[PDB]
């Protein structure tokens, strides 16, 4: 839901 | 009808291959795991395609994410087997993955990454030795494909990534491309406007790799005249009337004639009469340093009305212009 086409958002290394 | 025409080279390639090679239709998709990639950033869009920074959790590289549209389904096998068939194959981007999303069955294709720098933003800045160097690169990967019986058909700076820093190239965008059948009456709406070449404009469908000559001899004639585009056409009757603006009208209706072709009569009367205009004639002092005597006989060589007088990617690469590219 907070993925965008099944994909999670990323966030930093 | 059309006269018939064959490839002059890499002709029968896909003939004495099986059926496995070339029947895109029938190749199984062997999906991967989609919660090993995370997006990173917006990338671009285009008709059919989000491209998408990205990264592989699993190894923490970089990637490239090109979730596929709806709009055009079906075509995306065609794609898939394409690249896995180049894989390897010098400055072919390397599919690295293939996933779906379980919820809307929207697929993605993961790519190596590769800075995110197009041919036209540093043809701005490129001196005549690497304008050279680039040039001869795009060709290792047209003849590469050709050889193994692909046309890319959408050849153009867009599509073609760039990492000036590794003078490291890579052709992508493999949605257009197709396998070469000889006698084949091909889809003539491919492409994009300013880099179609004349037989795609006069419908003439059994074309060849030789389409994708075309197209570089326009991004050389943009690069080495620094006119972008080249032929700057309103629509794809006018883009013809832009080249026989520069080829001229004569050479155009030889080739009709060549061919039996059946010219649409809208052109009658938008096509006039055009004498050839000498490559010179497009030299000033803002690009004088970029054209050589050679330049101007590889890009006549290539910006040729009759697909077959065309050079091949392997002739041109033979070419004196690639003398000073010091391998
Ligand atoms: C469900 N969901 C997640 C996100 C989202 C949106 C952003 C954004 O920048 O707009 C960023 C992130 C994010 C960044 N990092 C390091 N982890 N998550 C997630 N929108 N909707």
């Amino acid at each position: 839901g907070g993925r965008l086409y099944g994909f999670k958002i990323h966030g930093g290394g | 009808g059309p006269v018939p025409s064959r490839a002059r080279v890499y002709t029968d390639v896909n003939t004495h291959r099986p059926s496995e090679y070339w029947d895109y239709e029938s190749h199984v998709v062997e999906w991967g795991n989609q919660d090993d990639y995370q997006l990173v950033r917006k990338l671009g869009r285009g008709k059919y395609s989000e491209v998408f920074e990205a990264i592989n959790i699993t190894n923490n590289e970089k990637v490239v994410v090109k979730i596929l549209k709806p709009v055009k389904k079906k075509k995306i096998k065609r794609e898939i087997k394409i690249l896995e068939n180049l894989r390897g194959g010098p400055n072919i981007i390397t599919l690295a993955d293939i996933v779906k999303d379980p919820v809307s069955r929207t697929p993605a294709l993961v790519f190596e990454h590769v800075n995110n720098t197009d041919f036209k933003q540093l043809y701005q800045t490129l001196t005549d030795y690497d304008i050279r160097f680039y040039m001869y690169e795009i060709l290792k990967a047209l003849d590469y494909c050709h050889s193994m019986g692909i046309m890319h058909r959408d050849v153009k700076p867009h599509n073609v990534m760039i990492d000036h820093e590794h003078r490291k190239l890579r052709l992508i965008d493999w949605g257009l491309a197709e396998f070469y059948h000889p006698g084949q009456e091909y889809n003539v709406r491919v492409a994009s406007r300013y880099f179609k070449g004349p037989e795609l404009l006069v419908d003439y469908q059994m074309y060849d790799y030789s389409l994708d000559m075309w197209s570089l001899g326009c991004m050389l004639a943009s690069m080495i005249f620094r006119k972008e585009p080249f032929f700057h056409g309103h629509d794809n009757y006018d883009q013809l009337v832009r080249i026989a603006k520069v080829l001229g009208t004569e050479d155009l209706y030889d080739y009709i004639d060549k061919y039996n072709i059946e010219l649409d009569p809208r052109f009658n009367d938008i096509l006039g009469r055009h004498s050839r205009k000498r490559w010179e004639r497009f030299v000033h002092s803002e690009n004088q340093h970029l054209v050589s005597p050679e330049a101007l006989d590889f890009l006549d060589k290539l910006l040729r009305y009759d697909h077959q007088s065309r050079l091949t990617a392997r002739e041109a690469m033979e070419h004196p212009y690639f003398y000073t590219v010091v391998k």
